[PDB]
């Protein structure tokens, strides 16, 4: 396929930071609760 | 009479895995067998070989809860 | 020279090695001196100079065979990311362990693998194969 | 039982076991074969820079694509329905033992002579003695007869369970309401596990089976002993 | 009528690639996320 | 009874824009909005319900 | 300088194919005879040479001996 | 199905049609490029001729280069072709890519 | 503007709606098996009954009075009705299996007979042969009013499709008696379970079918439909004959052969 | 089979609406006049608490959950019998 | 504006774009779950302490996987995007119904997660077997709540099922016949035949374990002389033909994308691949009792069920070797969709072998209801269905969104993929053949080994999963627009631009008939 | 037995249904119901190819029963040809 | 001209292979994974009874 040069180029630095944030937003709320899971078991 | 029972033998009725008519059919034989000899003033002894295959063939509680029908008259096979 | 979007249903170029001859043109709109190299062409090629071979060349084409088929230094970033990214994933599995997973059960001690493994062989499990056939019943140690 | 790294099947019990694990070395190198062949011809595909794009005739290699999975399949169905047929041939048990499914343990009637019965429970792992197998012991053994034919019977008083012995070959589903019957005949003494295969609630995991495989008289007297 | 092209042929906005994380981020992670939300629920009654 | 279809094709051809479930007039704007008024409030009574239902009575 | 020989030119893509085929072939037949000697025939060799003298009571009396069993001491 | 020379032959027809025009030179190229051959230099003579007709220089230098890539791995047959060819790159004046520079990367 | 004959349809409220209704429906009967309560179930059917009135509707505005269903549209509308009976046909299938499957094989908690001890079958020669002789006779006049209406026959289409739908009403009026007047219940065991989800599936079916020739009677009344061009008069005799089937199936399976 | 009948010069509304009105009604009024010939009670019969019958696993959903949904008291006994 | 095109839509487009969004989401809820399970068994003992939750945990797992991410992405998803452009026609043939298929399923999803939450979830496996399933073992309102989720994602793939025979025998231009429509075309019109027959045998079977639960009906109890046997064979008669409903789109883009990217103009032996997929779906309903085999069936009927399964390799083997016949001779372009579309060759004919190993009677005694099946049938599902729709994503993304993906990133994801799912579920097979149970939270310890590796393979994929929603913002973050697509004269879905106009083919294509 | 009071579709077919109906009856085929039956295909004798617009796609079956279609925008001015079997295609807008 | 895998490809496949084997080798030798091999050749069995 041939395309365009980006319109809104998207550098190594944002990519770093749409990566680190997507990877955060799966592992954060998953690791909160298997991290708290004996809490849970307590009641 | 043919004692030296070990187990039931193989019945060429029930040939497969399901072996549920085997117990039941033997359970209802030797009912209807202790019933005939019991009334008829006989030996409900000549009944003794459908007693054996179905106490070998049939689950405890199944036994159970067929006597109890049968007392409760709510058997629903003939006898 | 520019392609653009609303252009989609019109003939277009490519560079493929399985189509040759495209079906149109690298470069349509030619410059004064361009008109004039391409009435030249028109007479005998071995009066055009090797410049001006070229140029007819790359008016017609973009990229040549090898620089089309050319290979890359791709796989490079491709296997070193991945490795990068397995390599993540082995933290992230830290973690787990070190925060999520407490102790295994008790039979996982020494002494207790120890004596189940006897008893194991004491009940000759797998005694064809799998396990007590790898054991000298005679010398009391393990088949060399 | 299972061992450490295990990648195969447990050793074989019973012959049909045996008979198993040589159909299953029978059908693995005939699948080791063809996912071979496809992973190469792949490869082939795939390494030159030679190329033919116009179109291909296709009957002449479709007839051998066709004809010849059929003559493997049916090399892999010929054994396979001669164990099928010999594990359904008659070979008249000398003992039927009945065995119940319940959430979550199993019970055994051994009811040919006397009325014998009992409940067989795993064993806690804080209640293992030592060198004892985690999720696998019971309390009361499924005591047998070696080197001789067993009808087992099986049915459930509850859910669906599933008796399974791996290493003679066993697997029969325990449906209320149904009696469901296999055979089972040990080449050797010894202890045999298994585990409940039909998914029966919170403590599937945790129901097994232990058939203990002694002589003929050492049976006899367990099960006196056990009335 | 409706807007056509890329970039608006989709129910959501691309006009700004930082909102797209967020809306992204909200979006996928939501999804992940309710199994162990679930799961924590369960425990928590008992 | 009279055919009369003649006078439905008029009306709903007429070159208003109004999309087919419209095109009869304001009764069909009213029956739209009990319809929907009836989904979305019905929807949100169900997920109260859930909410409801999710504990044992905490 | 001389000239150079005519290659062959023509169906080079199905001459490839004809000798890998055939090659694909020959290693099949000779993965296939090691797998039935490192495997198959291997495993007939263990169950036979096991049962062979196998002696069942004297295994029994083994285990007996080991503590294992419930029925037997 | 028809010989290696009436194959041939057919494509020789094609290319030494006198008023054969643009369209059909890509249509026979981009066709004969699918089959599992590298032309025979009789082929690629009649379509550099059919080329030149056409006042169409850059063509010519491609078709030598899809002769090359026909060969794949198999080294030998491109300088053969060409060294067949000599005579009608002379005659015509046509350069080969490599005296074109455009075999480097 | 196109130069296809297909139809596009103007975006549309009612999937949704239709999505919507069924999710009160499916909560309001869990609501009602299990929290003792109608509320949600009663505003399900009712958006549901909404939906299915704006919907076809809709398809009327479309066809009669806007004229999109050309030749090659009405021949789409013919293929979806008939795999919509097909998919209907399979549903039913499932219970036919499963009332053979149990017939069949009697278990011992049946007595192991069939029909079970304590079961008293109706006669089949009594009103369920009277509930054969209504559906058959209701085909045959559907028929007759297909013919009538192809032949620009208004006053006899009318006479026609109103004798079908009084013979439908009179086939559920006697299976509701039926119901009532069994001395068996869906709780009698696998007897009574088979009987009447399978009977009252077919009698629900019935009902709607009912209703779609009840929609056509006051359709053909308001002169939608030409003597040549009347897919939903087609539609719904289709559908009926496909009840009229499925009770014959029915008789012959559970009445008389299950007796 | 051909039936026993036999028209077809042409099909027709005609036609079936003399099979309507010649054949399949009067069919509906023979099945009508031996149906209500044979209705009236058939006499009840002796209440039998079988296990297999009056199943209750759950309250039905109405009522005082153990009648069912068209529950006729002179032949359906509950499980614990006719009602009184 | 925004609710019209979005909620009212009668556009096969925008209704495809929802499907996908849907079905991806979906894939998060299916990953989390598995990771979940995969987390339980990663060291012995118990990491949750409540195997009823793990077993709703698996029991959603499945069911989130199969309806509402697998068959709404290729169904929903490329069926509706690809099925109207791929014939030329204007859209679906029903246009508006189509809608309500798309909309039912977030009520059938909303009903799947109030079971999970509501009492202590529907742990009853995917299969739903009576009697863990009725209203004894799974007293309450979850298992009712998942029977009612079924039914609204039933009629959904049944309307659908409807729309799609519809559309595509229908609504072709005049010329083309059945025998010229593209294969992609061909797999979803058998699909659609597969889940308008079976989907109806399903939707009797729940609704009978509806009634047992809720009306006092005994289909399934033996104490009403009812079978927990019959509700097998009713799930399991559609049960066979959904396995190939998951696959057979999946088998047609494979064609496409092998095709395309072998630089052909056509698949090899389209006829021949016409003929499998037909038979395939033949054979898919004479099949079902293989799931089965211990239920205690005579011996007759296991050889028969034993036959009969085998035969489907004859017609799957055509459409392998057609594929490897496809890329012979290809000018070969290892573009991540052809890299997804190789792993898919290679790792289904993995499982479909030990497949036909499973429908062997006499060795499914040993290997039924083991880690055996789980390995068979995520090499087919997670290698299979998930390659063919990750394929798909990668090879269409720039048709339906006008945009590019970093095709660097794109092979980086996978290779990263390609590992986690074989470290997953190879271990599986040594697991099963020593008789490790499916279904269970813990194991015996001389398991432990495979579990842990399998177990850790797991987040492999995760890190994949992670990384693609990365790779489709980079796309939408960056904006680099389509120009030129090659093989438009053979592949008709990219002639009208990246993304097409709204309305295509308002001016129908002109085929003549010669 | 037989009064009339049903309207035929000459009376009430309307809009598009009602525009089939009358072309139809004069032979014709505004909205493509019929596949256009080939001419010759020579660059004498193109295969003429209505449009409402100044582009239309052309699918061309080759050779008989050929299962793949080739398919391209045939644009309005100089005939052009499939681009696998030549044949000839020219764009007559209206 | 030189593009991002001419400039910094080797360094990504270097770096990454060597960030990738010692994070594994890490995991699975020092933080008290179990993974319980085969005791044959390994483990010397001892009395139990
Ligand atoms: C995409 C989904 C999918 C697909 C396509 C298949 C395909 C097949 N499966 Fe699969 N299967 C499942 C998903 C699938 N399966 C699922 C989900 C389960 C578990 C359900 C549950 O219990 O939860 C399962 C369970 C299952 C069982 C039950 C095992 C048990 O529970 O004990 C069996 C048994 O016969 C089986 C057999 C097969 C076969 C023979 C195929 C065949 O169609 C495969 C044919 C393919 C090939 C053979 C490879 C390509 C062929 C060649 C290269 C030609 C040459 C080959 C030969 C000559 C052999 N499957
Ligand atoms: C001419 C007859 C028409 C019948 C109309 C009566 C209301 C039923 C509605 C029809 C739905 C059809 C099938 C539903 C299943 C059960 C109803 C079976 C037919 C019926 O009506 O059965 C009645 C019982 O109804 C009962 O339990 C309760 C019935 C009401 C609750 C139904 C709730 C369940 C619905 C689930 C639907 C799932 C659909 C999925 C599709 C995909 C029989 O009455 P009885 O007192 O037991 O015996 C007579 C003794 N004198
Ligand atoms: C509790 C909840 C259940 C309640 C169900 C209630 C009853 C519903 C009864 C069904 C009524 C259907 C009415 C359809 C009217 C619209 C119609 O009939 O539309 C026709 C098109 O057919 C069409 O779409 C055909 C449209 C298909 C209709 C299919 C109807 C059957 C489906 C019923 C639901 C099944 C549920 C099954 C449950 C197990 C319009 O075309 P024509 O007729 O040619 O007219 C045009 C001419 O005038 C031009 O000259
Ligand atoms: C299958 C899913 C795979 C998921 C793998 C997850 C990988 C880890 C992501 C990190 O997750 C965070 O980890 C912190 C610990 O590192 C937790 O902080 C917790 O622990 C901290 C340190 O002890 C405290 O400071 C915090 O207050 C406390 O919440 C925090 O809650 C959690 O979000
Ligand atoms: C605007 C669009 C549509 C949105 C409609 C939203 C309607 C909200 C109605 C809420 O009313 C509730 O109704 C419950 C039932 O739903 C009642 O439960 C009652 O109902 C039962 C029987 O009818 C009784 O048995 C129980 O005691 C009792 O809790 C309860 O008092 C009340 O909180
Ligand atoms: C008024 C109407 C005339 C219809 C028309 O031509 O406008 C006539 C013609 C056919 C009639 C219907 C048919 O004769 C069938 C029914 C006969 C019943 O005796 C009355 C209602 C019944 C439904 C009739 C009502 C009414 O008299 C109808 C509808
Ligand atoms: C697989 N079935
Ligand atoms: Cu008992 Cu699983
Ligand atoms: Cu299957
Ligand atoms: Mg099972
Ligand atoms: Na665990
Ligand atoms: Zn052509």
């Amino acid at each position: 396929i041939t395309a365009k040069p980006a319109k809104t180029p998207t550098s190594p630095k944002e990519q770093a930071i749409g990566l680190s944030v997507t990877f955060l937003s799966f592992l954060l709320p998953a690791g909160w609760v298997l991290y708290h899971l004996d809490n849970y078991k307590k009641s | 009479k043919i004692k030296n029972y070990q187990t039931a033998p193989f019945d060429s009725r029930f040939p497969n895995q399901n072996q549920t008519r085997n117990c039941w059919q033997n359970y209802l034989d030797f009912h209807r067998c202790e019933k005939a000899m019991t009334a008829k003033g006989g030996d409900v002894s000549v009944c003794e070989w459908y007693r054996r295959v179905y106490k070998s063939l049939c689950p405890i509680s199944w036994v159970s809860t067929w006597d109890d029908r049968r007392a409760e008259g709510t058997f629903p096979g003939k006898i | 020279s520019v392609v653009k979007s609303e252009d989609y249903a019109l003939p277009s170029y490519v560079d493929r090695r399985d189509y040759p001859l495209p079906d149109v043109a690298h470069v349509k709109n030619l410059s004064a001196s361009q008109k004039a190299l391409k009435e030249k062409e028109k007479a005998s090629w071995s009066s055009l100079s090797i410049d001006e071979k070229v140029e007819l060349y790359r008016l017609k084409f973009k990229e040549s065979f090898a620089e089309m088929n050319r290979s890359t230094n791709e796989w490079k970033t491709v296997v070193g990311a991945a490795m990068f990214f397995i390599g993540f994933t082995a933290l992230l599995l830290i973690w787990e362990k070190h925060y999520v997973y407490g102790p295994i059960p008790h039979t996982f001690e020494e002494e207790w693998v120890a004596k189940q493994t006897k008893r194991m062989l004491d009940m000759k499990v797998a005694p064809i194969q799998g396990f007590s056939a790898k054991w000298d019943y005679d010398k009391n140690e393990w088949k060399k | 039982m299972a061992y450490p790294m295990q990648l195969g099947f447990q050793d074989a019990t019973s012959p049909i076991m045996e008979e198993l694990l040589h159909f299953h070395d029978h059908t693995l190198m005939i699948v080791f074969l063809i996912s071979s062949l496809v992973l190469y011809i792949i490869s082939l595909m795939l390494t030159t820079k030679l190329t033919h794009t116009s179109t291909m005739d296709a009957q002449e290699v479709e007839t051998i694509w066709t004809i010849l999975p059929a003559i493997i399949l049916i090399l892999i169905a010929l054994p396979s329905l001669r164990i099928l047929y010999m594990m359904d041939e008659i070979n008249n048990p000398s003992l039927t033992v009945k065995t119940m499914g319940h959430q979550w343990y199993w019970s055994y009637e051994y009811t040919d002579y006397e009325d014998l019965s009992f409940d067989s429970y795993m064993i806690p792992t804080s209640e293992l003695k030592p060198g004892e197998l985690r999720l696998l012991e019971v309390d009361n053994r499924v005591v047998l007869p070696m080197e001789m034919t067993i009808r087992m019977l099986v049915s459930s008083e509850d859910v669906l369970h599933s008796w399974a012995v791996p290493s003679l070959g066993l697997k029969t589903d325990a449906i209320p309401g149904r009696l469901n019957q296999t055979t089972l005949m040990s080449s050797r003494p010894g202890l045999y596990y298994g585990q409940c295969s039909e998914i029966c609630g919170s403590n599937h995991s945790f129901m097994p089976i232990v058939l203990e495989l002694v002589p003929l008289k050492y049976f006899e007297k367990w099960s006196a002993s056990m009335l | 009528h409706y807007e056509e092209g890329p970039g608006k042929n989709i129910p959501f906005s691309v006009e700004n690639k930082w909102r797209l994380l967020a809306m992204m981020t909200l979006f996928f992670g939501s999804g992940f996320a309710a199994p162990f939300f679930i799961v924590r629920h369960q425990l928590l009654k008992k | 009874f009279e055919n009369r279809v003649a006078e439905k094709q008029k009306l709903f051809q007429e070159d208003n824009g109004l999309p087919v479930h419209l095109k009869g007039g304001a009764t069909d704007n009213i029956l739209y909005r009990v319809t929907m008024t009836l989904c979305l409030g019905g929807t949100l009574y169900s997920l109260y319900c859930l909410g409801w239902a999710s504990f044992p009575h905490k | 300088s001389t000239a150079l020989a005519k290659p062959q030119m023509r169906g080079l893509l199905a001459r490839r194919l004809r000798f890998h085929i055939v090659g694909a072939f020959m290693v099949s037949l000779g993965f296939a005879t090691f797998y039935k000697f490192a495997v198959a025939e291997k495993r007939k060799k263990a169950y036979a040479d096991f049962y062979r003298n196998y002696d069942s009571m004297k295994d029994f009396e083994e285990m007996r001996k080991a503590g294992i069993f419930q029925s037997a001491k | 199905h028809e010989t290696d020379e009436e194959f041939d032959a057919r494509w020789v027809t094609y290319f030494n049609k006198p008023d054969i025009d643009a369209w059909e030179l890509r249509k026979g190229m981009n066709t004969l490029v699918g089959y599992d051959l590298v032309p025979e230099p009789k082929i690629i003579d009649a379509a550099l001729r059919a080329c030149r007709r056409l006042n169409d220089f850059a063509s010519a230098v491609r078709i030598l280069e899809v002769v090359k890539d026909k060969a794949g791995p198999h080294k030998e047959i491109y300088p053969y072709v060409i060294q067949e060819l000599r005579p009608t790159l002379n005659e015509l004046g046509i350069s080969t890519p490599e005296e074109l520079g455009l075999d480097k990367v | 503007h196109q130069t296809h004959a297909y139809h596009m349809v103007n975006p549309s409220p009612w999937p949704l709606t239709g999505a919507l209704s069924a999710l009160l429906m499916t909560s309001g009967l869990t609501m009602w098996f299990h929290f003792n309560s109608m509320t949600l179930l009663m505003i399900g059917l009712t958006t549901n009954m909404l939906t299915m009135y704006q919907w076809w509707r809709d398809v009327i505005r479309e066809s009669t009075f806007q004229g999109h269903h050309t030749p090659a549209v009405q021949k789409g509308l013919r293929y979806g009705m008939i795999l919509f009976i097909i998919s209907e046909v399979l549903f039913f299938t499932g219970f036919f299996w499963a009332f053979y499957h149990s017939s069949l094989a009697p278990t011992p908690e049946l007595g192991g007979c069939w029909p079970p001890t304590g079961i008293h079958p109706l006669n089949p020669l009594e009103v369920p042969l009277l509930n054969t002789s209504v559906l058959l006779a209701s085909g045959v006049s559907i028929t007759w009013a297909h013919h009538s209406l192809m032949e620009g026959d208004r006053k006899h289409m009318l006479q026609a499709l109103f004798i079908t739908i009084t013979l439908g009403v009179y086939f559920t009026l006697l299976q509701a008696s039926e119901y009532y007047e069994a001395p068996f219940t869906i709780s009698d065991g696998v007897y009574g379970s088979t009987f009447f989800v399978a009977t009252g599936f077919h009698g629900l079916h019935v009902i709607i079918g009912s209703t779609f020739l009840i929609v056509c009677f006051f359709r053909q009344l308001k002169f939608h439909f030409t003597s040549n061009h009347h897919f939903g008069f087609e539609a719904a005799a289709w559908y009926w004959h496909f009840v009229d089937v499925v009770w014959l199936f029915l008789y012959v399976s559970i009445y008389w052969w299950g007796s | 089979a051909s039936a026993a009948k036999g028209d077809h010069g042409g099909t027709g509304a005609r036609t079936w609406r003399f099979l309507t009105f010649g054949l399949a009604l009067p069919s509906v009024a023979l099945c009508t006049l031996n149906s209500w010939l044979h209705s009236g009670h058939r006499e009840r019969p002796a209440f039998i608490p079988y296990h297999h019958l009056r199943i209750r696993t759950k309250p039905f959903s109405w009522g005082d959950g153990n009648h069912t949904f068209f529950h006729n008291p002179r032949v359906n006994p509950l499980p614990t019998g006719y009602e009184k | 504006m925004f609710i019209n095109r979005w909620l009212f839509s009668t556009n096969h487009k925008d209704i495809g774009t929802l499907y996908l969004l849907f079905g991806a989401w979906a894939g998060m809820v299916g990953t989390a779950l598995s990771l979940l399970i995969r987390a339980e068994l990663g060291q012995p003992g118990t990491l949750l302490g409540d195997d009823q939750i793990y077993n709703v945990v698996v029991t959603a797992h499945a069911f989130v996987m199969i309806f509402f991410m697998v068959m709404p992405i290729m169904i929903g998803g490329f069926g509706n995007w690809l099925v109207p452009l791929m014939i030329g026609a204007p859209d679906m043939a029903f246009p508006r119904m189509n809608n309500m298929s798309f909309w039912l399923l977030p009520p059938s999803f909303l009903l799947l997660l109030a079971s999970s939450m509501v009492e202590a979830g529907a742990g009853t496996g995917w299969t739903v077997y009576p009697p863990l399933a009725g209203n004894l073992a799974h007293a309450g309102a979850s298992v009712d709540l998942t029977i009612f989720s079924l039914h609204l994602a039933g009629v959904s793939s049944i309307l659908g099922a409807i729309n799609f025979i519809t559309t595509i025998i229908n609504m072709k231009p005049p010329a083309m016949s059945q025998y010229q429509t593209p294969l992609f075309v061909w797999s979803v019109m058998i699909t659609a035949v597969l889940l308008l027959l079976s989907l109806p045998v399903l939707a009797a079977g729940i609704t009978m374990l509806l009634t047992d639960r809720n009306l006092n009906t005994t289909f399934f109890d033996p104490a009403g002389g009812g079978d927990p046997i019959l509700y097998q064979h009713l799930f399991w008669f559609f049960g066979h033909p959904e396995v190939y409903i998951l696959i057979l789109p999946g088998f047609g883009m494979i064609s496409h994308i092998v095709t395309y990217y072998s630089g052909k103009k056509e698949p090899f032996g389209y006829m021949g691949m016409v003929w499998a997929m037909m038979s395939i779906g033949f054979l898919g309903f004479i099949v079902w009792a293989h799931h089965m085999f211990t239920v205690g069936m005579d011996v007759d009927t296991r050889a028969y069920f034993t036959s009969a399964t085998m035969i489907i390799a004859i017609p799957t083997g055509v459409k392998v070797f057609s594929w490897l016949a496809t890329l012979h001779g290809g000018n070969i372009k290892w573009s991540p969709a052809m890299m997804w579309a190789l792993g898919f060759i290679f790792l289904f004919t993995v499982g479909g072998l030990t497949g036909i190993v499973l429908a062997n009677s006499s060795l499914d005694i040993v290997l039924h209801d083991t880690y055996y099946v789980v390995a068979h049938f995520h090499y087919v599902l997670s290698m299979g269905a998930v390659f063919a729709i990750m394929g798909g994503f990668v090879h269409w993304f720039p048709l339906f969104s006008g945009y590019t993906l970093n095709d660097t990133w794109a092979k980086i994801h996978f290779a990263i993929m390609f590992v986690g799912v074989n470290m997953t579920f190879f271990p599986q097979h040594f697991l099963g053949l020593s008789g490790m149970p499916r279904r269970y939270s813990d194991y015996p310890d001389a398991y432990t080994m495979w579990n842990t590796i399998s177990s850790m393979g797991s987040f492999i994929s995760l890190t994949a999963v992670m990384l693609m929603v990365f790779i489709i913002w980079e796309a939408f973050a960056s904006k680099r627009e389509v120009l030129t697509v090659d093989l438009t004269t053979t592949n008709l879905e990219w002639l009208n631009g990246c993304p097409p106009p709204y309305h295509t083919f308002e001016e129908p294509t002109y085929v003549n008939l010669k | 037995a037989s009064g009339g009071g049903v309207p035929t579709d000459e009376e009430q077919a309307t809009g598009l249904e009602r525009e089939v109906m009358l072309a139809a009856r004069k032979g014709q085929d505004p909205y493509n119901i019929l596949a256009p039956k080939a001419t010759s295909g020579t660059k004498e004798d193109p295969n003429l190819v209505p449009s409402i617009t100044n582009k239309r796609i052309v699918g061309c079956i080759c050779e008989e029963d050929n299962s793949t279609v080739i398919w391209f925008w045939l644009h309005k001015g100089e005939a052009q040809r499939c681009p696998s079997c030549g044949t000839h295609y020219k764009l007559v807008p209206h | 001209a030189p593009d991002f895998h001419d400039k910094y490809g080797n360094a990504v496949l270097a770096s990454g292979a060597t960030f990738c084997v010692a994070v594994w080798v890490y995991m699975a030798t020092q933080i008290g994974i179990e993974w319980n091999p085969s005791p044959v050749g390994r483990v010397t069995p001892k009395e139990w009874r």
